[PDB]
RNA sequence: GCCCGGAUAGCUCAGGGUAGAGCAGGGGAUUGAAAAUCCCCGUGUCCUUGGUUCGAUUCCGAGUCCGGGCACCA
RNA sequence: AAAAAUGUUCUAA
RNA sequence: UGGGAGAGGGUGGUGGAAUUCCCGGAGUAGCGGUGAAAUGCGCAGAUACCGGGAGGAACGCCGAUGGCGAAGGCAGCCACCUGGUCCACCCGUGACGCUGAGGCGCGAAAGCGUGGGGAGCAAACCGGAUUAGAUACCCGGGUAGUCCACGCCCUAAACGAUGCGCGCUAGGUCUCUGGGUCUCCUGGGGGCCGAAGCUAACGCGUUAAGCGCGCCGCCUGGGGAGUACGGCCGCAAGGC
């Protein structure tokens, strides 16, 4: 068990998946719109994002998780729900960190993202 | 409306209660401008509720009214090409107007014979929170829960 | 607040000057525009090619985070 | 011929003191619709028979039927 | 941020 | 002569982000995807997170309405080699100039040959949806190819749809880059708005599409047709 950790939005138009680690960024545990019943276009919704990350929360918590370093990445519009989400749960959020992968021009994306 | 909005029509208080609440309920008794026969029912209906279960019948009224107000109900809405279940709240207004329109609708649902006894035993059932109107407004309320998800399409 | 007025006289090649020249990145680590470095058009592309200098000598960083 | 298994709602599948979930069914909100979604609703001797326990889906014994398995085949 | 194809010939008064 | 700006070109090297893959950790019921779906992927441990490794391509911010080039075209950063160009001084040569049929060289992408490389992407192709159909659009896969070297191809909305050079005919405004005496004056570019004038009009307007001269290229109604025949080029495709 540990008290601190690290709390993971990783939050694309699609869904939004929290994972709440360690200090050493390993996992505790995890969650996602679909861990609660959505499937389909419903999973990227805000209020998904926010099931997703009380359930991320819960079940941190009841691992003795208190404080969280919140790093964010994507750019869906789950993103700022879980936030919110996560300093209304009951754990300490120490930070809010944005880790959005950027490439400094590197991969030619899909014909949908040019 | 388009260019102002509707201007809500303020009824006559009723002349047994004095109560605008009553009459708004009559006139969805009310069918082909027969407004005595509906006044009659709703009437009749007031003395039953005094007989069973012996009550000042306008607080078992307006508890089967409040009992019945939806508090969220799902709308339609477009984003794009869209037709969603979107959990809208109800405006105090449209909150009553349901409510009336269910009330006489359950109860005209009811299996026995004359129309006060139905209007009557709604109201009871309402009142205490079980019977037809309930499980309508309940069962709008459990959709809009549903699409709690579609919430942020909300105006 | 421009940053040419921020700062005194500087050499705008000296590519190991930290002190001087991490003033010209944001927060995040991009190089800050004319409309916040303050420097010409001249200026401005002899302090980026000696900003990318120092990101190679590990002087300056090619991005950081971005903290609330 | 023996070992390992199943049998529970219409179809699948969950399981000492509940009889379950999903999909097919029905009304309903929805839409130009075909759907996806959202609500509720049904659908059992838990194969049968005897016992265990205060009581049986469970446990056991038996068989009834159907699955898997292996060996054999004069 | 776009569901859905088509309109026989000559005459346009 | 002394200077300046620049993604101008060629060669060698080199940095960080990011994606894919592999490995180890940790962790669990989904992920991904769309309008909604499905295909796909996932209890054989995916997704999401951390650490390690490999490899390829492209260079975020700077960055612009910017710069350079004859055009195509050129963008991390370092060095080497090389071109053009601009300014100052007014020092040298003495009309040595302009253009330019042929010729020669350069020439985006795609394509072709021989090797190599192959992360991402993606003609073809397969699958999922959509649809009356869907040999499409949307989704999951995916081989050329995209990348490198060398050799070909020589095409284009190769565009400013505006050949090159010179001279002449208001200014205002913005910008790049030199020089000055640094208000500002002056060069050389890049745009805008506009005098006169031009224009069928739109518009052009010292970056002319105005006024002139020189030379070149080209047009002569549409379709047939950039086809046929011939000829030349090319491995072919196909070009002229
Ligand atoms: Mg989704
Ligand atoms: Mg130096
Ligand atoms: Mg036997
Ligand atoms: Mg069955
Ligand atoms: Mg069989
Ligand atoms: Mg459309
Ligand atoms: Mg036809
Ligand atoms: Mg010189
Ligand atoms: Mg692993
Ligand atoms: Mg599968
Ligand atoms: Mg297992
Ligand atoms: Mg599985
Ligand atoms: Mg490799
Ligand atoms: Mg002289
Ligand atoms: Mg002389
Ligand atoms: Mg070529
Ligand atoms: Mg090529
Ligand atoms: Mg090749
Ligand atoms: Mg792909
Ligand atoms: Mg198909
Ligand atoms: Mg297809
Ligand atoms: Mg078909
Ligand atoms: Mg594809
Ligand atoms: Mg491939
Ligand atoms: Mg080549
Ligand atoms: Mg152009
Ligand atoms: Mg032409
Ligand atoms: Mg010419
Ligand atoms: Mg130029
Ligand atoms: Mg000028
Ligand atoms: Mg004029
Ligand atoms: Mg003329
Ligand atoms: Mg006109
Ligand atoms: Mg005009
Ligand atoms: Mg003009
Ligand atoms: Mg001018
Ligand atoms: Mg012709
Ligand atoms: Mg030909
Ligand atoms: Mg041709
Ligand atoms: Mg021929």
């Amino acid at each position: 068990q540990v008290a601190s950790g690290r709390a993971y939005i990783h939050a694309s138009y699609n869904n939004t998946i929290v994972t709440i680690t360690d200090p050493d960024g390993n996992p505790i545990t995890w969650s996602s719109g679909g861990v609660i019943g959505y499937k389909g276009s419903r999973k990227g919704t805000p209020y998904a994002a926010q099931l997703a990350a009380l359930d991320a929360a819960k079940k941190a918590m009841a691992y003795g998780m208190q404080s969280v370093d919140v790093i964010v990445r994507g750019t869906g519009a789950g993103r700022e729900q879980a936030i919110r989400a996560l300093q209304a749960s009951g754990l300490q959020v120490k930070s809010i960190v944005d880790d959005t992968p950027v490439p400094h021009n590197g991969c030619r994306p899909k014909k949908k993202f040019r | 409306a388009r260019r102002r909005r509707a201007e809500v029509r303020q009824l006559q208080p009723d002349l047994v209660y004095g109560d605008v609440l009553v009459t708004a309920f009559i006139n969805k008794i009310m069918r082909d401008g027969k407004k005595n026969l509906a006044a009659r029912i709703f009437y009749d209906a007031c003395k039953i509720i005094q007989e069973k279960t012996g009550q000042e019948p306008l607080k078992v009224f307006k508890q089967a009214v409040e009992n019945v107000k939806p508090r969220m109900e799902v709308r339609s809405r477009r984003v794009g090409g869209a037709n969603y279940q979107v959990p809208m709240e109800v405006s105090p207004r449209r909150q009553q107007s349901l409510a009336l329109r269910w009330l006489v609708q359950a109860a005209n649902q009811r299996p026995e014979r004359r129309a006060a006894v139905r209007i009557a035993h709604e109201l009871m059932d309402a009142a205490e929170g079980k019977g037809g109107a309930v499980k309508k407004k309940e069962d709008v309320e459990r959709m809009a829960e549903a699409n709690r998800a579609y919430a942020h399409y909300r105006w | 607040a421009k940053v040419k007025a921020t700062l005194g006289e500087f050499d705008l090649r000296d590519y190991r000057n930290v002190e001087v020249l991490k003033r010209f990145l944001s927060e995040t680590g991009k190089i800050l525009p004319r409309r916040r470095t303050g420097l010409s058009a001249k200026e401005q592309r002899i302090l980026a090619k000696t900003i990318k200098r120092a990101r190679i000598l590990g002087l300056l960083p090619f991005t950081e985070k971005l903290v609330r």
